[PDB]
């Protein structure tokens, strides 16, 4: 399976708990937000991702930020 | 005065007036550091293995001089990057890039 | 032609030069490396093949990668 897009697992930490999500390394933040929103049953408009000391939004990309497998993201709902 | 100056960092300390955000970012930075440490120690661990497999010498100073001399020469002769001068990974990457017929953009910070 | 095995000529390219080796299309990477290493007098321990934008190893096969008669390969010595 020599596919360019490799699924990566990112540990999402939230005020409620932490959960690891698996998504394509070339996935977008919006896609990741959708996955997280489902697990936490939250909204992508209320939850904000944090990484590299900067807030990650839909305009941002996972790989663009250097978020690969075995990474730790900070989810902030508010 | 510190008070008037920098506006007493009233909002230059807790983004959006939320100390939590500052802590989240700090932790995020620390998380990256932890990962970086693992990679840093990983290279050291691998390097140690190479040293054990290979012979042992105390010509570290001489090696540093070679790297500095070759580094300056490499830049000047960037137009002609000899394979021998470059590392195996660099040579391998070059062949791989050609295979993809121009892998990646090949440019940093598009402008 | 497809019926029964068939000898193919693979063109290996090395940082020193390139050469064509004739071997059955059912030749494995390990066998191919041995053939190239013999001519170049190298070792499979440092012999790494490249094709399709992926480094070919003894764990893969020539035909498995699509290597046939007239196909080219990028040989890299460590």
């Amino acid at each position: 399976a020599p596919a360019e897009p490799k699924i990566i697992k990112v540990t999402v930490k939230t005020p409620k708990e932490k959960e690891e999500f698996a998504v394509p390394e070339n996935s977008s933040v919006q896609q990741f937000k959708e996955a997280i929103s489902k697990r936490f049953k939250s909204q992508t408009d209320q939850l904000v991702l944090i990484f590299a000391g900067k807030i990650l939004k839909d305009q941002d990309t996972l790989i663009q930020h250097g978020i690969h497998d075995g990474l730790t993201v900070h989810l902030v709902i508010k | 005065m510190l008070g008037l100056g920098a506006s007493d960092f009233e909002f230059g300390v807790d983004p959006s007036a939320d100390p939590e955000l500052a802590l989240a970012l700090r932790v995020s930075m620390e998380e990256q550091r932890q990962r970086q440490e693992e990679e840093a120690r990983r290279a050291a661990a691998a390097s140690a293995a190479e040293a054990g497999i290979a012979t042992t010498g105390t010509e570290d100073s001489d090696d540093a001089l070679l790297k500095m001399t070759i580094s300056q020469q490499e830049f000047g002769r960037t137009g002609l990057p000899d394979l021998s001068s470059m590392t195996e990974e660099e040579q391998i990457a070059y062949a791989m890039q050609m295979s993809l017929q121009g892998a990646e953009f090949g440019q940093a910070e598009s402008a």
